[PDB]
């Protein structure tokens, strides 16, 4: 009988729920379509407001609701079409329908999916624009990885999971060091840094870039000490020389082995040479140990790799899942 | 166009290198802020945008005109 | 057609929670009138009580918005949290009437949800501790209710950071004095911390507009200087100045000195207490108890027609 309650029901009537595309304790995904245009399809994520959490609404729900609306409008960010409350006091997100899956399953499908350097350049262009748009709006994603990169019907890749996102903190405002999946976590976060910036996301992009080239995770450490050791082995040992004050981080740790000098651009050519010199130039700038000398998302978009041949593949010609 | 036609270029203001506030000075020399990669340029850019964002947005006149 | 203005108009704050004063009154009056009709219909199932007047409804919102801020101050919460919690409170009670849901409880909910909206996710048990609340479930019962009330718009824009940005632009002028700048910023911050949160400033003006207004009250010379400079390097300048002056007058009616007015024991007993008693006899009987409202709505979703406790 409440005026807001009937307004929510009027909004729920705008979209007709269909097949259950996904099940889960946190959320359930259903196929849907507008009542005024049944050809306009939509995905309805039914967030179970009660998901074994004793502190009320879960942070991943609050963050998605806030930042997906804030970032709405960009072609490489999953569009939040509408939000309405369910009869059972559950939260529902009407989202862009992205039927072609994500980038992880393409990368994992080594037997059937074939893609080349021009396709990597097309995907990376989409991802870089997404992270650029996030930072342009002072938002950190803090969980970039292949399986969080969903693919639209036309081939455009969209950044999706914002459950760990946060607005740019002010100076002196401490942030959590426990963000970003381990394999994509930058060294400053592995060291417990509490005052970081966009560079933390650029590092994850560098790992997605590297993972695309070799079609396997670059540094798949099983523990934080393994992740630290792996970065030391494959990128270089962070030291006070290349990263002043690094040893002063709240959780700085070193395997206490013979330090490995930081590898230069040439060293990456052997393994990641598929994208060429200019491509490995970009990769190397995204994987700088000191986040201060790490390339930014805006700088990334003006790099020469994009305008160097071969030109990126058109999204309509990108590989589809089998 | 690398920014997909979405590049934000402010109209009434410009974020130049000379902008600074003494309250920032305390943190610029904080070991954790520098060695951790905190961007003070982003904060200054964030403040300047919000200081001018919607300066000529007349809520009353715009909403009554619809 | 400024590019920073276009990006602002895409925010939820503008499309959803920005109206004209005439639109704001009509919504509040219709929300009160609809609530009056809804409670009246329920009561018959025969002397009806005296329902709160829209002005008396708005008066309690202002009183409890000040109490909300005081509660935030004692808990040493950040300015951005306070402003967001207060805004959620004001937004909740423009779509909903005070006679429907208890403002004494929604006050705590707006602070708890304001933390989350600003990246602070505390434990409900610890949150209840700081406010001497024995049972934390009393606060959670309104969390989702508040989320619907504010129409799922969690991105609220404040003028605090805009103020520090405006000071730097002034610091570039050589004629301006630093000691004068510090005093202006100090005062303008206290104004922003109270004046636009207790009044309808957010609904009719932009954070830049509100920010310049608080600075104009602290040092009119600096505010006029900043506006003149940017437009120097038209008709729009005069329309902006007129808009800031309209905001300057709205803020002046509830300056930081009024903090003691809304905490005065005599003002409470004389102006507020009568209203709370009128509200105590015309309130919604089913929705006032949030814990019970939540209980029946969870059991209604689980058990559709199955029941073994109904006696008629």
């Amino acid at each position: 009988p409440d005026p807001v309650e009937q307004m929510n029901e009027a909004e729920k009537r705008k979209y007709i729920k269909g097949k259950k595309l996904g099940e889960g304790t946190y959320a359930n995904v259903y196929l849907g379509h507008s009542r005024d245009d049944p050809n306009f399809k939509v995905a309805i994520k039914k967030i179970k407001v009660q998901a074994q959490y004793k502190d009320g609404m879960a942070p991943d729900a609050v963050r998605e609701l806030k930042y997906l609306r804030e970032l709405r409008g960009h072609p490489n960010i999953i569009g939040l079409i509408s939000v309405f409350s369910s009869k059972d006091q559950n939260l529902n997100l009407v989202l862009e329908y992205l039927p072609l899956g994500d980038l992880e399953m393409l990368i994992r499908d080594v037997e059937r999916v074939r893609y080349g350097a021009a396709d990597i350049k097309a995907w990376m262009g989409m991802l870089t624009r997404a992270v650029w748009w996030c930072h342009e709006n002072f938002i950190l994603h803090r969980d970039i990885k292949p399986n969080n990169l969903l693919i639209a019907a036309d081939g455009e890749v969209k950044l999706a999971d914002f459950g760990l996102a946060r607005s740019f903190a002010d100076p002196g405002r401490r942030m959590t060091a426990n963000v970003i999946t381990r394999w994509y976590r930058p060294p400053e976060l592995l060291f417990g840094a509490r005052h970081y910036g966009g560079a933390v996301d650029i590092w994850s992009v560098g790992m997605v870039f590297a993972e695309l080239i070799i079609r396997s995770p670059f540094l798949p450490g099983n523990t934080e000490m393994e992740q630290i050791t792996l970065i030391c082995k494959h990128i270089g040992t962070p030291t006070e020389e290349n990263w002043p004050g690094v040893s002063k981080l709240p959780e700085w740790w070193d395997p206490m082995e013979e330090p490995i000098p930081v590898w230069g651009k040439d060293a990456y050519m052997a393994r990641f040479g598929a994208v060429g010199s200019e491509g490995v130039d970009l990769l190397w700038r995204t994987l700088q140990l000191d986040p201060k000398k790490r390339i930014t998302a805006r700088e990334m978009l003006e790099h020469r790799w994009w305008r160097t041949d071969p030109k990126p593949t058109r999204k309509e010609d990108l590989p589809k899942k089998s | 166009d690398p920014f997909g036609g979405m590049e934000f270029v402010p109209s009434r203001y410009r974020v130049r290198e000379e902008l600074n506030h003494p309250s920032l000075d305390k943190y610029r020399i904080d070991q954790q802020h520098i060695t951790g990669g905190y961007s003070f340029l982003d904060y200054i850019s964030r403040a300047m945008f919000e200081a001018f964002a919607g300066l000529a947005v007349f809520i009353e006149d715009e909403k009554e005109a619809g | 057609i400024a590019s920073e203005d276009a990006r602002y108009r895409q925010s939820s704050q503008y499309e959803l929670w920005s109206f004209s004063p005439s639109q704001l009154a009509s919504m509040r009056e219709k929300t009160n009138a609809a609530a009056r009709a809804r409670i009246t219909e329920r009561l018959l199932s025969p002397t009806l009580p005296e329902f709160l007047t829209p002005a008396e409804e708005l008066l309690l919102v202002t009183f409890y918005t000040a109490e909300l801020l005081r509660a935030g101050d004692h808990a040493d919460m950040s300015d951005e949290i306070k402003a967001t919690a207060a805004t959620f409170f004001k937004r909740f009670y423009i779509t909903n009437s005070i006679m429907t849901y208890p403002p004494q409880e929604m006050l705590l909910v707006a602070l708890f949800f304001g933390c989350k909206a600003e990246g602070a996710f505390p434990s409900i048990s610890d949150f209840a501790k700081t406010f001497g609340r024995e049972r934390p479930e009393e606060i959670l019962a309104g969390e989702f209710l508040l989320c619907q009330g504010i129409r799922f718009a969690l991105d609220v824009k404040h003028p605090f950071r805009a103020l520090r940005g405006a000071i730097m632009e002034l610091s570039t002028l050589p004629d301006v004095e630093p000691a004068r700048l510090v005093a202006a910023e100090q005062r303008a911050r206290e104004i922003l911390r109270f004046s636009p949160l207790i009044t309808d400033a957010y609904f009719h003006f932009t954070p830049s507009q509100i920010m310049l207004a608080a600075l104009s009250l602290a040092d009119r010379g600096l505010a006029e200087r900043l506006i003149q400079d940017t437009f120097h390097y038209s008709h729009v300048r005069d329309k902006v100045l007129g808009t800031i002056e309209a905001c300057r007058d709205m803020l002046s009616k509830e300056l930081p000195e009024r903090r003691e007015h809304w905490n005065n024991k005599t003002v409470y007993k004389a102006q507020i207490q009568p209203i709370r008693k009128k509200l105590n006899k015309c309130r919604d009987p089913d929705r006032w108890n949030l814990v019970e409202l939540q209980r029946i709505r969870r059991e209604q979703a689980s058990r559709k027609g199955f029941d073994s406790d109904d006696e008629g």
